[PDB]
C-alpha cells in the first residue's frame, strides 16, 4: 500500500571523494593519461544512468538535484529582490510610471563606464531593465522598500532550507524505490495541492491585498498616503468603505446568494482604460475558479482506499475503433524509465511556454505594461527561445530512451511496435509536405522579386495586384469580436481587442492596443512559419524513429547513442546517430524562432504601436509600411535590417553604447563558429604534432600530451558559438532599437 | 571491390575477424609468432569499407590494411 | 479613493517629491560613496 | 616636430575637443539638483577629463592633423617611454612567467606520474619555484652558456 | 583537512583564485592612477 519507505545514512559526508576527480566512472578514476580525459570529466557528470544500473540511486540523485536546483533558483529571486530594494528607482517611479523608465542597477566608477549610467528619470542615473518586475510589484501592492528588504531576506532563508532538504534527503534519509513509483498519489498531490491550494491562496491575497491597495492607487492618493495592507484586514470599517459587501461578512458564501459577491468578482472582460490592463477583480474571480477546478480534479487517482481510478486499468481497458487493445504495456515503460517521461515533460513545457508568451503578449495582464514596449518584445523572445529549446530537447531524450531502454521480450507495447513496422511512409510523406510547402513559400517570395525588378508591379501576389487572402482567419476574427454580443452573454466585452472590431485603446498618450488587421503578408508568413516548422519535425522524427536500425546500417543500436560515423565505407557513413540529428535540427530551430520574432517586431511595430495627439489621429513608429514592403526579400533586407539598425550603430558615446559594442561581439562569435563547422580533426593533431615538437626541443614538454578535440566535441562547440553569436546579435539590436525609439 | 592486405607483423590476436560485419576475413595457421596464427582476406569482394578491422589492431601500425578501390553494389550498401 | 486621501495628498503634495528624490540621490549614491569620501577605508567595519 | 607631427600643448583641436567633452558633460549635469550626489558624480567626472587632459599636453605627446595624440616607436630618445619601456617591463614580466612555468615542469618530471601532479597542482614547491624568476635573465644566460637550456 | 587542501588545490579553483587576485590588484592600480598612455618617471 501507500507507505513512507526510507534507508538510513546510504551514504556518508566526507571531502575524500573531493580531493580525487572523476570518482563516478572508474576509467575517469583511473587517471589523466591525455588532455581529452578532462573533456570527458565534464560530459559524463550527470549522466547518472551509465554510473551504475540500479533505479534507486538515480531516483536518489535526481531528487538531491532537483533540491539543489530549487535552492539556486531561490537564490536568483532573492538577489532579484534586493537589487530592486536597494538600488532602483521604484519609489520615483510608482508616483509618475509613464514618464519614468525603470532601473535597478548601478555601474562603478572605475575605467570611464560610469557613461551607462543614463538618465532613466525621477532623479535617478542607471542601467534601464527590461524584466517587468516593477510592474509586478506594482500589481502585486507594493509600495515601499522593507517589503522588498523582507522579501528578500525570506528568499535567503528558503535557499537555505532548501540546500539543507536536498543534503538531508541524500544522506541521512533517502527514499526507497517503491516510493517514487507511486504515481497516483504523487498525482494527487501535486493536481490538489501543488496547484489548486497555491491559486487559492494567491486569490484570497488578491481579494484581500492586491484589490484594495490597487483601488487606491487608481483613484489617484499619493503612494504614501495609503493605508498599510495590514489595516485593511484589522479594520473592517475601511473595507466596507471601499467595498460594502464585506460588511456582510462570510455568511453569503454559505448561503449561497454569491451575487452579493459582484463588486469585487466580475465577468466584464477587455482592458482597464486607467492602466491600460486586465481588471485585478476578473483575475481574482480566475483564480478562485481556478482553484475550485483543481481542488476538485485531484481526486481521481485510487490511493490507498476504495474509492478513485486505477491508471493501468484505465489504460488497459481502453477500445476504440482506430486504437484497438493499444495501450497494453504503457504503464511500466512509463514507470520503469526516467527518459520517456523527460521527453513528455520537455515537450509540454515548451509548448506551455509559447502559449504563454503569445496569451501575454495578446492580452496584458500587468498593469502600464502594454504602453512599455521593451518589456513586451523581451518577453515575448524570451519566452519563445525557451520554449523552442524544450522542444528541441525532448525529441533527444526521445532518442536516447529508445537506443538504450527499449527492449521488446520484457516490456511489449503494441502502438510502438506499429509505428515502427511502418516508418518509410511517414517519412516519405512527411518530406513531400516538407518540400511543396517550401517550394510554394519561397516561389512566391522569389515571383514577388523577379516581377518587381522587372518593372512589372501588377504580376505580384499583393494587395493590389493578385490577392490571396486568409479568410478563414477574417472570419474567426468576425466571431469572436461578435461573440460577447449574443454567445456570451455574461462578457461586457470581448477578451482581447485584437479581434477585427471594437475600440482603440491608449494611455497617456501612447497606443495599448488596437484591433489587428490580416491581409497577403500575414498569409505568406504564416505560410512561411508552417514550412519551418514541418521540416524542424522531419528531422527530429527522422533522428528518433531510425536510431535502433537502419536500412543502411542493420546494428546501429550496439554502436550507442553518441558515435561519430561508422567507417568511409558504404560511400560514407558520417553523422549517422541521433545525437547528429538533434545538432542538425537545432540550427533550424533558431532559424524558425528567428523569423517568428522578426516577423512579430515589425508587424507590432507598425500596425499597432505609435502615438495619438489631441485631435485623435495616430501615428505609427514605422508608419505602416508592412503590408506593402514585407512582400518582398529586398523589402525585408532595406525597410527591417536597413532602416532600424540606424540606431545600434550610432550609439556610441551615449549610455547605450554598450548594445553597440555587443552588437559587434556577437557577431564576431558567429564567424569563430564557423571554424569549427568546417574542418576536420587530422589537420589540427598534424599541426599540434609539430608544435609539441617545437616544445620538446625546450624541455617543456608536459606529461599529459595535447590531443585534439573529438568530431562529437568539435560539433557541439560549433552549434553552441553559432547559437550563443545569432541570439546575442539579435538580443542587442532588439533592445537598442527599441530603447532609442521606444 | 576493395583491397585487404594483411602483414606479417600480425600477432595472432583474432579481433579483426571479430570485428568484420560481412565475414571478409579469417584465421589460418602459422609459424612465426606465439599464437602460432595469422589472420587472411579470402573473401576480399564482400568489403564494404567500414575499416573497424583497423579500429581493432594492436601495434605500432596496423597489420591489416584497407585501400578503397572500384565500388559495386555490394561495396556501396545498396539494398534497392 | 474617498477624496479624504485624495484631499491628503493634495495638501501633502509638497515634500513628497523630496523624499522621492532623497531615496533615489540615496540609492544612487551608494556605489558612488566611497568616491565621495565618506565610508573611507576607516569606519567600513559594520559599516554602509 | 617628427613627419608633420605639432606638440600637444601647441594644438588647437585638442583643446577643441577638451571644450566639447566638458560641454557635452555640463548638458547633463545641469539637470539634477546642485546638492544631489549625481551633481558631485559629474563634477568629478569634468575635473577628471581636465586633469588627463593637462597631463597628456605635459608629458609632450604630438597629436596630429585630427588632434589625437599619435606613438612613436623609432626608438628616438625623445619618445622612449611610450614604447621602449614598457616594452622591456613586458618582456621582464613574461620572462619571470616563462622561467616559473619551465623550472616547475623540470621539478615535477622527476615523479612517476607527473600528470597528477600536473591537474592537482602541490603549493608549497609552486611556492618555493616562484620567487626564483626575480633573478630569472641571470640563470637563463647561465644555462644558455652552459648548455642545459636546449635538450639533445 | 587533508582532503579539503588537496581538493583546494585543484586547477579550476586556484585558477580562480589566481585571476581574482590579479584582477582586483589590476582594478586598484587603475583606480589610484586613473589614465595612463605612456611611461612618464623617467
Ligand atoms: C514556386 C512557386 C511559384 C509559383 C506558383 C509561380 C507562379 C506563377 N508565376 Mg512565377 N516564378 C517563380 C516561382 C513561382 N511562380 C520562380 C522561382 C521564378 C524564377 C525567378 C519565377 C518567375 C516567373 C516568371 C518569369 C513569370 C512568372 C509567372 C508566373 C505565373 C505563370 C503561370 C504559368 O503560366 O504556368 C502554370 C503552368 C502549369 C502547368 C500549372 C501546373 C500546376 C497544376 C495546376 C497542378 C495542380 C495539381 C493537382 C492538384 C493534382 C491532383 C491530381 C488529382 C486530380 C488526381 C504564375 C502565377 C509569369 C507571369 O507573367 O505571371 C503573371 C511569368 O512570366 N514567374
Ligand atoms: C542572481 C545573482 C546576483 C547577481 C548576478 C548579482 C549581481 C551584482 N551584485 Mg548583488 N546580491 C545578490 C544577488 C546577485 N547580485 C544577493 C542574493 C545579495 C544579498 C547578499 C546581493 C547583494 C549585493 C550587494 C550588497 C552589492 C551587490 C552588487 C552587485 C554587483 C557587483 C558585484 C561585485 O562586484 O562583487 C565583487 C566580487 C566578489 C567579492 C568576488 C553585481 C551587478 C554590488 C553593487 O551593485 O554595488 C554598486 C553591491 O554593493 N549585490
Ligand atoms: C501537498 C504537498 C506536496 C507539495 C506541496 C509538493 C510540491 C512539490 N513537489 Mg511533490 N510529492 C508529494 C507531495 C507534494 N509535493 C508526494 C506525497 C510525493 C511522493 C509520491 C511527491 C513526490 C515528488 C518528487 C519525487 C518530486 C516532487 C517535486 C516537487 C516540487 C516541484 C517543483 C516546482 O514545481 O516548483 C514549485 C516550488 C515551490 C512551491 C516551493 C515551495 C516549497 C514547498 C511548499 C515545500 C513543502 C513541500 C513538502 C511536500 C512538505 C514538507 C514535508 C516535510 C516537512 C515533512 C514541489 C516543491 C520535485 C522537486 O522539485 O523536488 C525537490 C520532485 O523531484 N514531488
Ligand atoms: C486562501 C486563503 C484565504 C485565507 C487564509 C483567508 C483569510 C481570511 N479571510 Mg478571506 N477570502 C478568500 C481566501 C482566503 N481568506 C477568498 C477566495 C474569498 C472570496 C470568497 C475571501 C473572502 C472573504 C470574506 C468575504 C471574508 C473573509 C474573511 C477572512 C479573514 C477572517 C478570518 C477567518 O474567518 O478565517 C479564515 C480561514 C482561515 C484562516 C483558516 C481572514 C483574514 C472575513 C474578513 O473580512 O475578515 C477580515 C470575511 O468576512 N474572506
Ligand atoms: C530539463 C532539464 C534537462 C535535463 C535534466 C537533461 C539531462 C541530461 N541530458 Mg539533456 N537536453 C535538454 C534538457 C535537459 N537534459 C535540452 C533542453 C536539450 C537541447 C539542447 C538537451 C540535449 C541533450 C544532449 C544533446 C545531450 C543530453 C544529455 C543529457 C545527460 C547529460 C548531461 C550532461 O552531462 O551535462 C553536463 C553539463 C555540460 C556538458 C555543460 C555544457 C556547456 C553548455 C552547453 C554551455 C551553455 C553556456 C551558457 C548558456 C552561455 C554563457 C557563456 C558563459 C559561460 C561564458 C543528462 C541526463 C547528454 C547525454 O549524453 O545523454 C545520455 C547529451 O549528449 N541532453
Ligand atoms: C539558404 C540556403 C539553403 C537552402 C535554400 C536550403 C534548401 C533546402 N534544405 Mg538545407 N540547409 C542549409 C541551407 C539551405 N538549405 C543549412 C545552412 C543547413 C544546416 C546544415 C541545412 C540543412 C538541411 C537539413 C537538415 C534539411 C535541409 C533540407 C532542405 C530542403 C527543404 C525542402 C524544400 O524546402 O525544398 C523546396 C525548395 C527550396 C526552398 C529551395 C529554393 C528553390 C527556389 C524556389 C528556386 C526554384 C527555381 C527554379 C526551379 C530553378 C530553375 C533554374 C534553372 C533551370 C537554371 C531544401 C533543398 C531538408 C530536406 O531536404 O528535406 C526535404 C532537411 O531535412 N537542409
Ligand atoms: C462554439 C463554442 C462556444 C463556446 C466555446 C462558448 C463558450 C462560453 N459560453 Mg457560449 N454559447 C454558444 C457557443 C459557445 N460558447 C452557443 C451556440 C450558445 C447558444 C445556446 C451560447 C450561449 C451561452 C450562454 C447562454 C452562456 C454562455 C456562456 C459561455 C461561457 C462560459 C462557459 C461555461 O458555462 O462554463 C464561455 C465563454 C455563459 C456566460 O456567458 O458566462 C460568462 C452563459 O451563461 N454561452
Ligand atoms: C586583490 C587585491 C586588492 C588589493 C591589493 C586592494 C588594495 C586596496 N584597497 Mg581594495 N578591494 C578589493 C581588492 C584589493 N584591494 C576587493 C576584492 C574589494 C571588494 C570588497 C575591494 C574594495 C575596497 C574598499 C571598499 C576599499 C579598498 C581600499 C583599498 C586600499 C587600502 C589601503 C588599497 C588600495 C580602501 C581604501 O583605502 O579606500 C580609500 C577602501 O576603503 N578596497
Ligand atoms: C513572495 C515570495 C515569498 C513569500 C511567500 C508567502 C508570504 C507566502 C504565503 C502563503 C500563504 C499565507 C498561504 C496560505 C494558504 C492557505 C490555505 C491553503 C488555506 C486553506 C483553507 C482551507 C482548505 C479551508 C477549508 C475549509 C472549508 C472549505 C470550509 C470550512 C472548514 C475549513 C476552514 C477547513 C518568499 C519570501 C517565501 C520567497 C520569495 C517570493
Ligand atoms: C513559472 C516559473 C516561475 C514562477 C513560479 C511561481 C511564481 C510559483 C508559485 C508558486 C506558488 C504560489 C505556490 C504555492 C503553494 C502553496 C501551498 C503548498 C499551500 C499549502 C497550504 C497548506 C498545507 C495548508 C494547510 C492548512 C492550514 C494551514 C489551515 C487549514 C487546514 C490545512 C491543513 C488545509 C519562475 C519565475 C520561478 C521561473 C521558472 C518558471
Ligand atoms: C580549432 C579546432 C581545434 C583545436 C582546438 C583546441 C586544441 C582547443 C584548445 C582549448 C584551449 C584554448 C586550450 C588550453 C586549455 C587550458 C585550460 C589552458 C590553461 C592555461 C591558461 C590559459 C589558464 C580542434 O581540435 C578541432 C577538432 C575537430 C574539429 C574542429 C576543430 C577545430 O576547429
Amino acid at each position: 500500500e501507500v507507505k513512507i519507505l526510507v534507508d538510513r545514512d546510504p551514504i556518508k559526508t566526507s571531502f575524500e571523494e573531493w580531493a580525487k576527480p572523476g570518482h563516478f566512472s572508474r576509467t575517469i578514476a583511473k587517471g589523466p593519461d591525455t588532455t581529452t580525459w578532462i573533456w570527458n570529466l565534464h560530459a559524463d557528470a550527470h549522466d547518472f544512468d551509465s554510473h551504475t544500473s540500479d533505479l534507486e540511486e538515480i531516483s536518489r540523485k535526481v531528487f538531491s538535484a532537483h533540491f539543489g536546483q530549487l535552492s539556486i533558483i531561490f537564490l536568483w529571486l532573492s538577489g532579484m529582490y534586493f537589487h530592486g530594494a536597494r538600488f532602483s528607482n521604484y519609489e520615483a517611479w510608482l508616483s509618475d510610471p509613464t514618464h519614468i523608465g525603470p532601473s535597478a542597477q548601478v555601474v562603478w566608477s572605475i575605467v570611464g563606464q560610469e557613461i551607462l549610467n543614463g538618465d532613466v528619470g525621477g532623479g535617478f542615473r542607471g542601467i534601464q531593465i527590461t524584466s517587468g518586475f516593477f510592474q509586478i510589484w506594482r500589481a502585486s501592492g507594493i509600495t515601499s522598500e522593507l517589503q522588498l528588504y523582507c522579501t528578500a531576506i525570506g528568499g535567503l532563508v528558503f535557499a537555505a532550507l532548501m540546500l539543507f532538504a536536498g543534503w538531508f534527503h541524500y544522506h541521512k534519509a533517502a527514499p526507497k524505490l517503491a516510493w517514487f513509483q507511486d504515481v497516483e498519489s504523487m498525482l494527487n498531490h501535486h493536481l490538489a495541492g501543488l496547484l489548486g491550494l497555491g491559486s487559492l491562496s494567491w486569490a484570497g491575497h488578491q481579494v484581500h491585498v492586491s484589490l484594495p491597495i490597487n483601488q487606491f492607487l487608481n483613484a489617484g492618493v499619493d503612494p504614501k498616503e495609503i493605508p498599510l495592507p495590514h489595516e485593511f484586514i484589522l479594520n473592517r470599517d475601511l473595507l466596507a468603505q471601499l467595498y460594502p459587501s464585506f460588511a456582510e461578512g462570510a455568511t453569503p458564501f454559505f448561503t449561497l446568494n454569491w451575487s452579493k459577491y459582484a463588486e469585487f468578482l466580475t465577468f466584464r472582460g477587455g482592458l482597464d482604460p486607467v492602466t491600460g490592463g486586465l481588471w485585478l477583480t476578473d483575475i481574482a474571480h480566475h483564480h478562485l475558479a481556478i482553484a475550485i477546478l483543481f481542488l476538485i480534479a485531484g481526486h481521481m487517482y485510487r490511493t490507498n482506499w476504495g474509492i478513485g481510478h486505477g491508471i493501468k486499468d484505465i489504460l488497459e481497458a481502453h477500445k476504440g475503433p482506430f486504437t484497438g487493445q493499444g495501450h497494453k504495456g504503457l504503464y511500466e515503460i512509463l514507470t520503469t524509465s526516467w527518459h520517456a517521461q523527460l521527453s513528455i515533460n520537455l515537450a509540454m513545457l515548451g509548448s506551455l511556454t509559447i502559449v504563454v508568451a503569445h496569451h501575454m503578449y495578446s492580452m496584458p495582464p500587468y498593469p502600464y505594461l502594454a504602453t512599455d514596449y521593451g518589456t513586451q518584445l523581451s518577453l515575448f523572445t524570451h519566452h519563445m527561445w525557451i520554449g523552442g529549446f524544450l522542444i528541441v530537447g525532448a525529441a533527444a531524450h526521445a532518442a536516447i530512451f529508445m537506443v538504450r531502454d527499449y527492449d521488446p521480450t520484457t516490456r511489449y507495447n503494441d502502438l510502438l511496435d506499429r509505428v515502427l513496422r511502418h516508418r518509410d511512409a511517414i517519412i516519405s510523406h512527411l518530406n513531400w509536405v516538407c518540400i511543396f510547402l517550401g517550394f510554394h513559400s519561397f516561389g512566391l517570395y522569389i515571383h514577388n522579386d523577379t516581377m518587381s525588378a522587372l518593372g512589372r508591379p501588377q504580376d505580384m501576389f499583393s494587395d493590389t495586384a493578385i490577392q490571396l487572402q486568409p479568410v478563414f482567419a477574417q472570419w474567426i476574427q468576425n466571431t469572436h469580436a461578435l461573440a460577447p454580443g449574443t454567445t456570451a452573454p455574461g462578457a461586457t466585452t470581448s477578451t482581447s481587442l485584437t479581434w477585427g472590431g471594437g475600440d482603440l485603446v491608449a494611455v497617456g498618450g501612447k497606443v495599448a492596443l488596437l484591433p489587428i488587421p490580416l491581409g497577403t503578408a500575414d498569409f505568406l508568413v504564416h505560410h512561411i512559419h508552417a514550412f519551418t516548422i514541418h521540416v524542424t519535425v522531419l528531422i527530429l522524427l527522422k533522428g528518433v524513429l531510425f536510431a535502433r536500425s537502419s536500412r543502411l546500417i542493420p546494428d546501429k543500436a550496439n554502436l550507442g547513442f553518441r558515435f561519430p560515423c561508422d567507417g568511409p565505407g558504404r560511400g560514407g557513413t558520417c553523422q549517422v546517430s541521433a545525437w547528429d540529428h538533434v545538432f542538425l535540427g537545432l540550427f533550424w530551430m533558431y532559424n524558425a524562432i528567428s523569423v517568428v520574432i522578426f516577423h512579430f517586431s515589425w508587424k507590432m511595430q507598425s500596425d499597432v504601436w505609435g502615438s495619438i495627439s489631441d485631435q485623435g489621429v495616430v501615428t505609427h513608429i514605422t508608419g505602416g509600411n508592412f503590408a506593402q514592403s514585407s512582400i518582398t526579400i529586398n523589402g525585408w533586407l532595406r525597410d527591417f535590417l536597413w532602416a532600424q539598425a540606424s540606431q545600434v550603430i550610432q550609439s556610441y558615446g551615449s549610455s547605450l553604447s554598450a548594445y553597440g559594442l555587443f552588437f559587434l561581439g556577437a557577431h564576431f562569435v558567429w564567424a569563430f563558429s564557423l571554424m569549427f563547422l568546417f574542418s576536420g580533426r587530422g589537420y589540427w593533431q598534424e599541426l599540434i604534432e609539430s608544435i609539441v615538437w617545437a616544445h620538446n626541443k625546450l624541455k617543456v614538454a608536459p606529461a599529459t600530451q595535447p590531443r585534439a578535440l573529438s568530431i562529437v566535441q568539435g560539433r557541439a562547440v560549433g552549434v553552441t558559438h553559432y547559437l550563443l553569436g545569432g541570439i546575442a546579435t539579435t538580443w542587442a539590436f532588439f533592445l537598442a532599437r527599441i530603447i532609442a525609439v521606444g | 571491390s576493395h583491397s585487404v592486405k594483411i602483414y606479417d607483423t600480425c600477432i595472432g590476436c583474432t579481433q579483426c575477424v571479430r570485428a568484420c560485419p560481412t565475414d571478409v576475413l579469417e584465421m589460418i595457421p602459422w609459424d612465426g609468432c606465439k599464437a602460432k596464427q595469422i589472420a587472411s582476406a579470402p573473401r576480399t569482394e564482400d568489403c564494404v569499407g567500414c575499416k573497424r578491422c583497423e579500429s581493432a589492431c594492436p601495434t605500432d601500425f596496423l597489420s591489416v590494411r584497407v585501400y578503397l578501390w572500384h565500388e559495386t553494389t555490394r561495396s556501396m550498401g545498396l539494398a534497392y | 479613493v474617498i477624496d479624504e486621501y485624495l484631499e491628503r495628498s493634495k495638501t501633502n503634495k509638497e515634500l513628497n517629491d523630496k523624499k522621492r528624490l532623497a531615496t533615489s540621490g540615496a540609492n544612487f549614491a551608494r556605489a558612488f560613496t566611497v568616491q565621495f569620501g565618506s565610508c573611507k577605508f576607516p569606519e567600513n567595519f559594520t559599516g554602509c | 616636430d617628427i613627419s608633420g607631427l605639432t606638440p600637444c600643448k601647441d594644438s588647437k583641436q585638442f583643446a577643441k575637443r577638451e571644450k566639447q567633452q566638458i560641454k557635452k558633460l555640463e548638458s547633463s549635469l545641469k539637470l539634477y539638483a546642485p546638492e544631489s550626489a549625481p551633481a558631485l558624480a559629474l563634477n568629478a567626472q569634468i575635473e577628471k577629463t581636465k586633469r588627463r587632459f593637462d597631463n597628456y599636453g605635459k608629458y609632450g605627446l604630438l597629436c596630429g592633423s585630427d588632434g589625437l595624440p599619435h606613438l612613436i616607436v623609432n626608438g628616438d630618445q625623445r619618445h622612449w617611454g611610450e614604447f621602449i619601456t614598457p616594452g622591456i617591463l613586458f618582456l621582464y614580466i613574461a620572462g619571470w612567467i616563462g622561467w616559473v612555468g619551465r623550472s616547475y615542469l623540470i621539478a615535477i618530471s622527476g615523479e612517476k606520474k607527473p600528470a597528477m601532479k600536473e591537474i592537482i597542482i602541490d603549493v608549497p614547491l609552486a611556492s618555493r619555484i616562484i620567487f626564483r624568476g626575480f633573478i630569472w635573465p641571470v640563470a637563463a644566460y647561465r644555462e644558455f652558456l652552459n648548455g642545459d637550456l636546449i635538450a639533445k | 583537512m587533508r582532503d579539503l587542501k588537496t581538493y583546494l588545490s585543484v586547477a579550476p579553483v586556484i585558477s580562480t583564485l589566481w585571476f581574482a587576485a590579479l584582477a582586483g590588484l589590476l582594478i586598484e592600480i587603475n583606480r589610484l592612477f586613473p589614465d595612463a598612455l605612456i611611461f612618464p618617471f623617467f
